This record gives structure tokens, sequence and C-alpha cells, in this order.
């Protein structure tokens, strides 16, 4: 409450004009942060803001409760849904901020180079919606591989992504085979193109 | 037959002269003229069927034909700066070529290091 008001002031002084940034980092938490975030951005503080949002997300949850919630994915309390809903809001904030960026690289690499498996999975999901999916191939993140794998069964794009993703011939081929065999309607011409591709990987 | 292989060898050689010493664009044109390497579609396989048939002299030469193609193809298709830019072709060409190379690596010296030039 009062602390929050102080935080707004903390940033506000920073709006007028390194230190205030640090002071904000200390304060960071919740919804008021949304308004506060716009303020951080004013003096081009995109990169720091993301870590900020992420750290906050982790700070509330510590830790890994949401992951359990997803596993069940139950509508019931399960592990508590509340943690999940809360983080997503923060995640949306991170994505929302990412969009505004469009010195682009420094901001993005920060997000990717962070250890958060719901975050990245969410990020990817965010990317697919954008049809950013091609960019996905590029992402190095160790989180990415499991993301593709789990999602693997407009998933076809994910798979077109996947076989392409696998530099390795063997892995790539196995996927296209499944691609061809798959139960979603895909023309035979493509089914064969998959095989032609898969066979080539022989 | 004897003369034909002769001309092919000469054509390949002129390709060499112009390969390096610049003239990236010219090299593709000539290589395609050879009618050895699949520029078109996935007809890469027909290039397989017609491969074993190839005379011993040419069968040997193909290694460099490939990789010359993926080179010019690479350098020419250096991602440009800032309109009609059909990057797609000279891209499809690499693809068909790679499928080709993929099909005959065993019947080749053993350098599918086309891959190194292929990517960046």
């Amino acid at each position: 409450d009062a602390i929050c008001s102080k935080a707004n002031e903390l940033l506000q002084r920073s709006r007028q004009v390194r230190e205030s940034l640090k002071e904000y980092q200390k304060i960071s938490n919740q919804v008021d942060l949304s308004n506060v975030c716009a303020q951080y951005r004013q003096v081009r503080f995109y990169e720091g803001v993301v870590e900020l949002s992420l750290t906050a997300a982790e700070k509330k949850d510590p830790q890994g409760l949401g992951l359990h919630f997803y596993k069940h994915g139950e509508p019931e309390e399960d592990v508590g849904l509340q943690a999940f809903q809360e983080r997503l809001n923060s995640y949306k904030c991170i994505t929302d901020t990412l969009q505004e960026l469009v010195e682009a690289g420094h901001h993005f690499e920060q997000m990717l180079k962070l250890s958060q498996r719901l975050f990245s999975i969410a990020l990817y999901n965010w990317l697919i919606q954008v049809d950013l999916a091609d960019k996905l191939l590029q992402v190095a993140s160790p989180f990415l591989e499991p993301h593709l794998v789990r999602m693997a069964k407009r998933y076809m794009d994910l798979l077109w992504r996947y076989y392409e993703k696998n530099r390795s011939f063997s892995n790539a081929a196995r996927v296209l085979s499944r691609l061809a065999d798959m139960h979603t309607e895909i023309s035979l011409q493509q089914r064969l193109e998959y095989i032609a591709r898969a066979i080539l990987s022989a | 037959f004897v003369d034909s292989t002769f001309y092919l060898l000469l054509d390949l050689i002129t390709f060499f002269d112009e390969y390096h010493s610049g003239h990236i664009d010219r090299a593709f044109d000539i290589i395609e003229r050879l009618k050895l390497v699949p520029l078109n579609q996935e007809s890469v396989e027909e290039r397989v069927a017609a491969f074993r048939n190839f005379s011993d002299e040419i069968r040997h030469n193909l290694s460099e034909v490939l990789l010359a193609t993926m080179n010019i193809l690479f350098t020419q298709f250096k991602r440009l700066k800032g309109i009609e830019d059909r990057d797609s072709q000279l891209r499809s060409q690499a693809r068909t070529l790679i499928t080709f190379a993929g099909m005959i690596p065993y019947r080749t010296s053993g350098d599918t290091n086309a891959r190194l030039v292929q990517m960046e």
C-alpha cells in the first residue's frame, strides 16, 4: 500500500531523470507494476524490465507450483491454479512488452537466456500465435527441444519446424515418417514429399 | 560419344575459369547448361537414375560440380541489404542439389561438407 505508493514515487523521480532503477528493482511486485512498467520503458529500460517481470513471477510462486498445476491441468484447485493464473498475467506483460520493442536483440536474448521452462513454453506459444514460428527454429534454448517434442502431436507447422529443426538426419527422418503416417489430412503428394525427404535422410 | 565427353569436360573447365575471378552469376548459368545437376524440381532423383549411366570420366567429376553450385549459390545469395528480389530461386537450386548429394554420397568421395557451405 504505502510501500507501493513509495515505489511509484521511486520510479516517478526516475521518470524526471542508474540508482532509481535499482530502487525499483527492490520494490517490484504485482499489478501496479503494470503502470509502473510503462514508466520504466520511458527511459528505454526494456531489458531490465523483462528480468524484472520474470523475477517477480518467480518471487510469488517459489517455486514450481504452477508446473504441477499444469501437469494435472485440472480445473479443480489441483497444485493451486491461482499461481498459474497469476504468472500468466505477468507473462502476458512480458510478451506485451516484447511487442513494444518492435537494439531489439538485447531485450530478446535476455528473455531466452533465462531459466524458466513455463515462461519459455509460454513464449513459444506466444510466438506461434504471431506466426513467429519460423523464428522458433532459431531459438537455441535448451527448453525449446522439449517444447517441440511435447507439442509435436496447426501442429504440422510445429513438425515442419521439427524435422527441419533436427540437423541430425536420423531424428529428422523419424519425424517425417510419422508425419506421413499421421492420422491430420495431408495430401499424398505431401505425404510422399515427406517420404522423399525422409528417405533422402537415409 | 568420345567427342561428347570431351565437350563436357571443356564446358566444366570454362566453368572453372569463371568460377572465382568473380562472375558468380555466370557460373550458375553454365553449370545448369551442363544438364548434369537438377536445377528444376525434385527431379534430383532422375539425376540419380541418370548417374550410374554416366561415363566413368564424368561420374568422377560430379563432386566438384556440386559445391561449386553450393558456393556461387551461397555467395550470390549473400543476404542483401535493404522491388523484386527472388531469393527463392538460387535457393531451391541448393535444395535440389542437396537432395541429389544426399542420394549419392556413397558413390562419391565422401565430402558432404556441402553442409558447411550450405549453412551460415
